[PDB]
């Protein structure tokens, strides 16, 4: 129950039902550079789109399509996501009672409308680019993420990856598996929560983040500590304890939980 | 020329080389303005200019014939 | 002719409007104006005072000035035009080096694209930070900031080169 296609496909839906733009996170753009190459461009993609069935008539749009293509425009609340594994991919889950998930590829962008009943029913969705491995076994620690992010900004200007990690509130049941995250069959996502209230785009100052690698799948969590600062801990990807800690974010938000 | 107009004719024909001294001292810098870069938008209001340039320097040149000559009596 | 400037990346709004000639040619032509404005005025008042000029004894050949007065309301409407003109090309001077300052800077978006590729290679420890959100988040303001001053840059020279 989706419907896939490209975004010259995508921009065209959003035009001709009035949703407007999308979230920049898809990066759909405009096709044409020029209003003169407009009156081609308009029979292109209509004429493309009555192939695929979704806009059957001579300009009727789906009204499934129609929907889920307004709610990822005009959500009222939403998750970034965004993908990475080696390849890139990036979307977003919108909400507008139903929700409708929106994720784009290399070149093609999906839509998928999904349930809410439980907040536990996201896991999926938030763990669809990653390589779907099992939750990792290791001790907990938490580390201040003011400074965690300095840590990345060395391993990154080619510092010794092991001596770094050697040197923080660190354990030693954990080292495999942050070890095993600086590798190559890696991949993870960022998490990001946001909602436009009677205001503007507002969106977390920090975000959720599960990672998984060879050892398993990682949950980074944040959470603000007792002097202001984020503090995020390190603990297993559990389903159960994924969907503790996108709430956990998502309450930092004017208008609260999902739940 | 007749014998009492002898000054007006020196006083309007000092005046209309006073013009074409002035026209001609920016007729090519009005006329062929550069963009300041290659945007369409520098290129199109550049080009408006060049284009407003030299209309004004053809009505105004001949404008200054006319008034050199209004004199036939 | 009908640009969308939302449909190219900042780059090459970037290339086309910082690498050119510069504004020192429409200031020429401001100044140009102005100057041929003055003329204008100047010789409207030496034309009306054309009588003068002619000897007590008018008994005669009075048409002759009488002609060419009618030429010192053209003389005026001239001097308003060149002043008005003068006053386009100082404004689009304008529009041009503050949409110059707006438009985010190559080397700006070259170091974006260079960021980008070394936050993918590791974040782990700095992941609730979200610098690939962030980054790429960075970007598409660069992309409507550049895609916004473009779109002023026309209707600012576009209302400026409008006339009569």
């Amino acid at each position: 129950n989706a419907v896939e296609l490209t975004v010259e496909n995508a921009w065209f839906i959003a035009e001709m039902v009035g949703a407007g733009t999308f979230p920049w996170v898809l990066a759909i753009t405009t096709p044409y550079s020029d209003e003169a190459q407009r009156s081609a461009f308009f029979a292109r993609q209509r004429d493309e789109l009555t192939q695929l069935g979704l806009l059957s008539s001579d300009g009727v749009v789906n009204p499934a399509v129609a929907e889920w293509i307004k709610v990822v425009c005009f959500p009222e609340r939403w998750l970034d996501l965004r993908y990475v594994g080696p390849d890139l991919l990036r979307g977003i889950v919108a909400q507008s009672f139903n929700t409708v998930v929106a994720l784009r590829n290399a070149q093609l962008v999906t839509f998928t409308a999904m349930d809410i009943d439980d907040p536990r029913a996201l896991v999926p969705v938030l763990g669809v680019g990653l390589s779907a491995r099992p939750p990792a076994r290791f001790e907990e620690f938490s580390m201040p993420m003011r400074v965690g992010a300095r840590a990345d900004e060395r391993l990154r200007s080619g510092e010794s990856l092991d001596e770094v990690l050697d040197y923080l509130g660190i354990p030693v049941s954990a080292r495999p598996v942050v070890q095993a995250v600086f590798s190559g069959p890696r991949s993870y996502v960022e998490i990001v929560a946001g909602c436009n209230r009677d205001g503007e785009h507002t969106t977390t100052d920090v975000g959720l983040s599960i990672v998984d690698t060879t050892a398993g799948r990682v949950l980074v969590s944040p959470s603000r500590a007792f002097d202001g600062e984020w503090v995020s801990t390190f603990s297993a990807g559990t389903p159960f304890a994924t969907a503790v800690a996108i709430d956990q974010l998502i309450a930092n938000l004017p208008d609260g939980q999902w739940f | 020329v007749p014998e009492g107009l002898a000054a007006a004719s020196a006083a309007v024909e000092a005046l209309t080389a006073r013009l074409a001294a002035a026209h001609a001292s920016a007729a090519p810098v009005i006329t062929a303005v550069v963009p300041p870069a290659a945007d369409p938008v520098s290129l199109q209001t550049a080009a408006g200019f060049s284009a407003q340039g030299v209309e004004h320097a053809v009505v105004t040149a001949e404008g200054v014939e006319e008034l050199g000559r209004a004199g036939v009596g | 002719a009908a640009p969308i400037w939302m449909a190219s990346p900042p780059e090459v709004h970037s290339a086309l409007l910082s690498n050119g000639p510069g504004p020192g040619s429409l200031v020429a032509a401001a100044t140009a104006w102005s100057q041929l404005s003055a003329e204008y005025a100047s010789t409207a008042a030496e034309l009306s005072g054309l009588l003068g000029a002619v000897p007590g004894w008018a008994w005669s050949a009075e048409w002759y000035v009488a002609a060419h007065l009618p030429y010192v309301a053209w003389l005026t409407q001239a001097s308003a035009d060149a002043a008005g003109a003068a006053a386009q090309h100082e404004a689009a001077a304008a529009a041009y080096t503050t949409a110059l300052a707006a438009m985010p800077t190559l080397a700006e978006l070259a170091a974006n694209h260079v960021i980008h590729t070394v936050l993918v290679a590791t974040n782990f420890f700095g992941i609730n930070t979200i610098p690939i959100t962030l980054n790429e988040a960075d970007y598409v303001r660069m992309w409507l900031q550049a895609a916004a001053v473009m779109g002023l840059y026309q209707a600012a020279s576009g209302a400026a080169l409008a006339s009569a």
